[PDB]
């Protein structure tokens, strides 16, 4: 619920709704607070934009989230949880 | 000199007897220990005993044998803010702090690079 | 460089005490005790039999 | 290039960090991936081929898109030059990494000085058989340095067997079916006593 | 849980119980996936 | 006593500390191979990585 | 691969019991040129079980000895006789090291593999280095609780009917017949189909066995006979404290009566601490009792094994002289007096080592 | 490989484990000031000042035998530290002994500090032997080395560093050189140096590479059994 | 007078400092020179001994070397209380003060 609000004249790329989502269902969210969960899926996309650009070409190009997309993934999403500063405690 | 076959083995292990019918019956009670002499060969009780002041000891004993252990003495005994030669390391603040404060300075390279190309002439 | 290295020159010798031998030990222990017992009965008489003496 | 070429940066990564206990080590840890991911970023965009004869003769200014292509390929030439980069970071690498190159190094040495120990301890150990098939002064012999303290005990007196020894596991041996079952009192003499005696108003001291 | 315990009461498998290591079932299907493919 | 205790009584969960005799034996008594073993580490590890 | 090597053939039946040849895998060692040795496993029980054991770096073994994993007669691979006779399946061991060309080896053997072991010491004993005994003792086992139960096990395995039974008829067989679970593991891996389908059959023969376990008379393999005499060279006995097979009370003295050169309990007799419990026969499956055997076993080919027997270890080779008997020499301008025996290379017969050191020799000179 | 089996064997009367207060009847009771009249006592508060020139004499009076050789007297101190330092880091509650651990401590080790101003302590004769050959095996290795000769040990190091070479050269699938697989190529060569001491290498074989020398050996006519009968 | 170094005896030399700045070099140079000493050129006058890997058994050590270098004879119950380089340095001070007003050493 947190994660689908949106503000105001701000739309979202298909690609990189993937992958918000993606860490939503996987339960990933549910370490950090919900009044992070906002400002975390900015820093999350601006993150992957800059150090992940050929992992959104891909799913892009293709429209297939591969296994090798999952793996990488799914290995990110907690890695820059603990990377970026926020509230870990649930 | 010479050294033999490294994969071959002292001929000891290798040079066997076996047995036959009749035996003798004699039971050897104890080993043999005409001449009391067991020099070259350490102490056993030099066995399970815990990290000490004799290991960073003998280290720069060993180390002051090289020229390059030479600098590590002088740099560890001088320059390191440490209230022990017992080190023991438990956590990679210490590695980590000289990583990012090195890896770091190598940064604005290839920026510096651009700016050598790129004010070289104006594209227009 | 490292082939370059060089050794220094030790001592001579350490401090020979003039009251202490390996056959006249100065201090007294149950080992030494123990090899001068085991020279006195001699080492184990082994047999070459294959039948006991008796 | 751009694939498998970072897998081997990333387990160095991964086991540094997981190494890391306290805090202060985890952030430092953050700040070091970051300076990786931001070295090893990946930059793919299909850099396009400019075709100046086209614009050239569909429209365009007088010597404008002959001005634009002799500048552009000027520029274009120019490249990094990875060479001098190559020489310095290879020669020296800095001040704070000297600090630790130095001391791991002695730190390594003080745990090899260990691991030397503990190895040549095994290796002489190929040489004893049957501790109870050699003379008691063949095992002193194997065992160097405890006929010297056997004799320090004999010298000063102390002929109360396991009085020096912290665990006297031979006296807790010999007394599991003792009357009082008790061990000697640590580095007891058998010469010292520290009997009292007072005078009370009341008889015998009480 | 009642009904599981009620109902209660290959060569890759045997070659690794004698080297005594646990082995998980993902990592059964990939050699034998390894040895087909 | 002596010599069962000083070879059977340590233990894991404590420390074993180094005596008079172990410390002269370990930097005074050390044969030819506990000195090349050393500097075989050291230069293999230490200066030739 | 290379380390693992084992020689692949077919069984054959053979009416006469010289005819019998030995099948078994090979363990290569790390160096060049080391003595063998021949590990005889459990009755009814797969070699490969002990690959593990033989092949693992914390143990080392292969730096010490080559080791052939070998089958006796009627079992795995090696050919078919109704005869277990120790003294004929002595004899096939001796082919085997003839046509293999090994001189001398080493024995080996877990269960009743130790008594094959260490009989092959008894009638071959100057080709023999030692034994190395593992849950066994040279004893009359008929009546032990543990062999009634193996000797039960096989008579069950003679109802089946492979050709009219099912695969899950036989399955379900075992699971009721077969109570340890390791038994039950041990035959159901020895189940094999030949080739084309045909049907399934047990590796080892089990009609002979059978008759020999039922029968329960001096050749069965449970029973040590006085026939088979008394063993001259060196022999280690290891044991678990709590086992089923070895009771540390009485069956520890035919040791003394068959072995001249054992010692006693604490110099060639050890027994592995550890609790009750019956699958403690199978001391490779269990990391603390396989860690006892194994330096126990590298201690014995370190320094025991094929040591004259008046010598203590193999550090007073060259040291210690034995005292002769007089008028045991043919020369008669011989002065008697103490010598130290003489111990050869481990292959010297199948090799020219002497001759070619000979040759070195007078190059010195 | 063996663990004692008893659960009671570290159990005292006073404890598990107590070494330092053994139970016994005469147990140690109070005294009142008001109730006493006379005491024949000997403990003090002495104890600790005795503790530190106890130190002070047993170092400086086993350094007059030491010939100003630094490395003995650092040596020295680490083990006159290990001596000093047992009622500090024992599992004994030393300060719980009976009747005082401190002063039983203390005047032990003036019993060993008379036999050091003696000169007759077994750990002083102890180091001099062990220093005597050590300096003779330094020497020996200095001699060799002032004539351009090799010495045993750096043979092994260079014969080591090109083993790894050799070692490495293969080693190409995997890229770590363990220390573990460093040091079986060395005990491999020191088992083979080791015996190669008694039995040295004549030829191309190597160290203890002769069958012969372990044919029928006899003693020689000039050095026979003195010790018992030989037939 | 006479001692032996390295095997070769050597005269002996005795200082007397008479001034602050030569007192706190000597300290420091002596601290430094004791082989269990940690980080010597992070030993500053303000330095506890403990903070550098020296213990109680440590500082008898040193003051023993004072003895030697200066002459003095410092007693047992005064050198469990040199547990900085200040202490060493205000002592030494001590000493040259009581001998130049009292005509004597301080008790030993
Ligand atoms: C003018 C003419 C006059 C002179 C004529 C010339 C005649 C001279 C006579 C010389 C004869 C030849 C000498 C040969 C050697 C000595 C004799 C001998 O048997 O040695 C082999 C015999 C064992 O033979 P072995 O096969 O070579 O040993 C194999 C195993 O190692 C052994 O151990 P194991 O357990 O592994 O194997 C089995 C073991 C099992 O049996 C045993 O081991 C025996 C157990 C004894 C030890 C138990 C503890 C007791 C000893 C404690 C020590 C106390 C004495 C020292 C303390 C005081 C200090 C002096 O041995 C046996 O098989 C049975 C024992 C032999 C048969 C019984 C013999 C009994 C008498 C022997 C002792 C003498 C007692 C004093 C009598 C003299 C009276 C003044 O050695 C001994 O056991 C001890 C020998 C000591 C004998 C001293 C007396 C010498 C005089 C001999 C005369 C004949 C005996 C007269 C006594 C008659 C009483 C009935
Ligand atoms: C032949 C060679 C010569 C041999 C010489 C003598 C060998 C002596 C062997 C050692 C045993 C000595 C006995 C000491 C008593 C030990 C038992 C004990 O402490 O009591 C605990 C006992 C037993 O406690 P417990 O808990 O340990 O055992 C209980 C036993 N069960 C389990 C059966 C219930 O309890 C007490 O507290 C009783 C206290 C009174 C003890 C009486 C001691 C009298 C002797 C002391 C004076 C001796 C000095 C002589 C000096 C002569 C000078 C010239």
């Amino acid at each position: 619920v947190e994660m689908l609000k949106q503000n105001q004249y701000t739309p979202m790329k298909v690609e990189e709704q993937v992958c918000i989502i993606f860490a939503g269902v996987k339960g990933f969210l549910d370490a950090l607070v919900t009044s992070e969960v906002l400002k975390f899926e900015k820093k999350f996309l601006e993150h992957v934009r800059t150090n992940h650009s050929a992992l959104l070409k891909r799913i892009r190009d293709s429209g297939d989230l591969s296994e090798v997309d999952t793996n990488e993934l799914n290995t990110i999403i907690p890695l820059f949880i603990q990377e970026g500063g926020f509230k870990l405690k649930a | 000199l010479q050294w033999g076959s490294l994969a071959e083995r002292p001929m000891v292990d290798r040079v066997m007897s076996t047995s036959t019918w009749p035996v003798p019956y004699y039971q050897r009670l104890f080993k043999a220990y005409p001449i009391r002499e067991k020099k070259d060969k350490m102490s056993l009780l030099l066995s399970d005993i815990d990290i000490d002041d004799t290991n960073w000891y003998q280290a720069k004993d060993f180390l002051r044998g090289s020229f390059r252990g030479r600098q590590i003495v002088d740099y560890v005994e001088n320059n390191i803010a440490s209230n022990t030669y017992i080190l023991i390391q438990q956590d990679v603040a210490n590695m980590a702090k000289a990583y990012v404060h090195d890896i770091c300075g190598y940064i604005d390279v290839a920026n510096k690079e651009n700016v050598r190309i790129l004010s070289k002439g104006d594209l227009i | 460089k490292e082939n370059t290295g060089s050794m220094k020159k030790p001592m001579a010798k350490a401090y020979e005490h003039p009251y202490n031998s390996e056959h006249h030990p100065l201090n007294f222990s149950a080992v030494k005790i123990a090899e001068t017992f085991h020279d006195f009965i001699g080492p184990e008489q082994v047999s070459p039999h294959y039948e006991s003496f008796a | 290039q751009a694939p498998g070429n970072q897998d081997k940066i990333l387990k160095w990564i991964s086991t540094l960090s997981n190494k890391a206990t306290t805090g202060e080590s985890r952030s430092y840890c953050t700040q070091l991936s970051s300076l990786v991911s931001f070295y090893n970023k990946q930059h793919v965009e299909q850099i396009p081929t400019i075709d100046f004869n086209e614009w050239k003769s569909v429209i365009s200014t007088q010597g404008l898109v002959d001005k634009v292509k002799e500048n552009y390929e000027s520029l274009i030439k120019e490249q990094y030059n990875t060479d001098a980069i190559s020489k310095q970071i290879s020669s020296a690498s800095s001040k704070a990494l000297d600090d630790i190159e130095n001391e791991l190094s002695f730190h390594a040495a003080i745990w090899l000085n260990a691991y030397a120990d503990y190895t040549m301890f095994l290796f002489e150990l190929e040489e004893y058989n049957d501790p109870n098939d050699y003379l008691m002064h063949e095992n002193f012999d194997f065992f160097r340095g405890l006929e010297t303290e056997l004799e320090e005990l004999t010298e000063t007196h102390n002929y109360i067997p396991g009085a020096k020894d912290d665990v006297n596991l031979r006296g807790y041996l010999a007394t599991q079916f003792a009357w009082g079952k008790k061990v000697i009192s640590f580095y007891r003499h058998p010469a010292d006593d520290f009997k009292c005696a007072k005078a009370t108003k009341n008889m015998l001291g009480r | 849980k009642r009904l599981l315990e009620k109902l209660n009461t290959l060569e890759v498998e045997n070659i690794l119980k004698r080297y005594h290591i646990n082995y998980t079932q993902a990592l059964i299907d990939e050699l034998v996936d390894w040895k087909t493919g | 006593t002596h010599f069962f205790n000083r070879r059977h009584s340590s233990s894991q969960e404590f420390i074993r500390f180094r005596t008079y005799t172990e410390v002269l034996l370990k930097i005074s008594a050390y044969n030819d191979f506990f000195y090349v073993l050393n500097n075989y580490y050291y230069n293999q590890k230490l200066i030739l990585k | 691969s290379r380390i693992i090597n084992h020689l692949r053939g077919d069984p054959v039946y053979q009416d006469n019991t010289k005819d019998v040849s030995l099948r078994g895998t090979f363990l290569r060692g790390k160096y060049d040129d080391l003595p063998t040795m021949i590990f005889f496993t459990e009755a009814c029980d797969l070699t490969a079980n002990w690959i593990p054991f033989f092949t693992n770096p914390q143990y080392d073994i292969l730096a010490h000895r080559n080791v052939w994993l070998l089958n006796p007669r009627n079992f795995g691979n090696s050919d078919r006789h109704p005869s277990f006779d120790l003294q004929e399946m002595s004899d096939d061991v001796m082919r085997f090291m003839y046509s293999q060309k090994i001189s001398m080896a080493t024995l080996g053997g877990h269960g009743i593999g130790g008594k094959i072991a260490l009989a092959v010491g008894c009638y071959h004993a100057e080709r023999v280095t030692g034994v190395f005994s593992i849950d066994s003792s040279p004893m009359d086992q008929r009546y032990h609780e543990a062999f009634k139960e193996f000797k039960g096990y096989v008579n069950a395995l003679t109802e089946i009917n492979f050709k009219t039974w099912s695969d899950k008829d036989v399955k379900v067989f075992l699971k009721e017949n077969i109570k340890d679970p390791k038994w039950r593991s041990i035959f159901t891996n020895n189940i094999s189909k030949n080739a084309k389908t045909q049907s399934d059959s047990f590796n080892f023969e089990i009609n002979y066995l059978n008759h020999n376990l039922n029968f329960n008379k001096a050749d069965s393999l449970g029973n040590w006979a006085v026939k088979n005499g008394i063993y001259t060279g060196r022999a280690h006995f290891i044991f678990p404290e709590y086992s089923r097979w070895v009771h540390l009370a009485t069956n520890t003295l035919p040791m003394h009566k068959v072995c001249a050169r054992v010692k006693g309990f604490g110099h060639d007799i050890f027994y592995v601490q550890g609790d009750e419990n019956p699958l403690n026969h199978w001391v490779y499956d269990f990391e603390n009792y396989a860690n006892v055997v194994a330096s126990k076993l590298n201690k014995f080919l370190h320094s025991y094994d094929g040591v004259h027997a008046l010598l203590k270890d193999r550090t007073e080779i060259g040291n210690f002289m034995i005292p002769d008997r007089i008028k045991s020499r043919n020369d008669s301008k011989h002065i008697y007096g103490d010598y130290s025996p003489a111990h050869l290379h481990h292959n010297w017969r199948f090799n020219h080592i002497y001759e070619k050191h000979d040759e070195l020799d007078k190059k010195l000179n | 490989g063996y663990k004692i089996r008893n659960k009671s064997i570290f159990w005292t009367r006073a404890g598990w484990k107590n070494n330092w207060h053994p139970k016994n009847f005469n147990a140690p009771r109070p005294s009142y000031g008001e109730f006493t009249m006379g005491i024949r006592c000997r403990n003090d508060h002495h104890s600790f000042l005795r503790y530190v020139q106890t130190y002070r004499n047993m170092s400086r009076h086993c350094k007059q035998y030491f010939l100003g050789d630094k490395q003995l007297e650092e040596t020295f101190i680490l083990g006159l530290r290990s001596l000093f330092l047992v009622p500090y880091d024992s599992q004994c509650l030393t300060d719980q002994i009976k009747h005082g651990g401190e002063r039983r401590f203390v005047d032990q080790l003036d019993r060993d500090f008379e036999l050091i101003s003696y000169n007759t302590h077994p750990y002083q004769l102890f180091t001099y032997t062990v220093r005597n050959e050590h300096l003779a095996w330094k020497n020996e290795q200095y001699e060799k080395i002032q004539k351009g000769e090799k010495t045993f040990e750096q043979e092994l190091l260079d014969y080591l560093d090109e083993q790894v070479l050799a070692e490495k050269a293969k080693l190409r699938d995997g890229q770590n050189f363990s220390i573990e697989r460093m040091t079986e190529i060395a005990l491999h060569v020191f088992r083979k140096a080791r015996a190669g001491k008694v039995r040295p290498a004549q030829d191309v074989r190597g160290p203890d590479g002769n069958v012969n020398d372990f044919l029928e050996q006899r003693r020689p006519f000039e050095h026979p059994n003195p010790t018992g009968v030989t037939h | 007078l006479t001692q032996y170094v390295e095997g070769q005896i050597v005269n002996r030399n005795q200082l007397t400092l008479k001034k602050q700045e030569d007192i706190e070099q000597y300290v420091l140079k002596l601290v430094r020179g004791y082989f269990r000493t940690t980080n010597k050129q992070g030993l500053n006058i303000n330095s506890v001994l403990q903070d550098h890997g020296l213990d109680e058994f440590d500082s008898i050590e040193l003051a023993m070397q004072v003895e030697e270098d200066l002459g003095y004879v410092i007693s047992a119950e005064t050198i469990p209380v040199l547990n900085k380089v200040k202490h060493f340095v205000n002592y030494i001070n001590h000493v040259e003060q009581f001998k130049a007003e009292n005509g004597k050493a301080p008790i030993a």
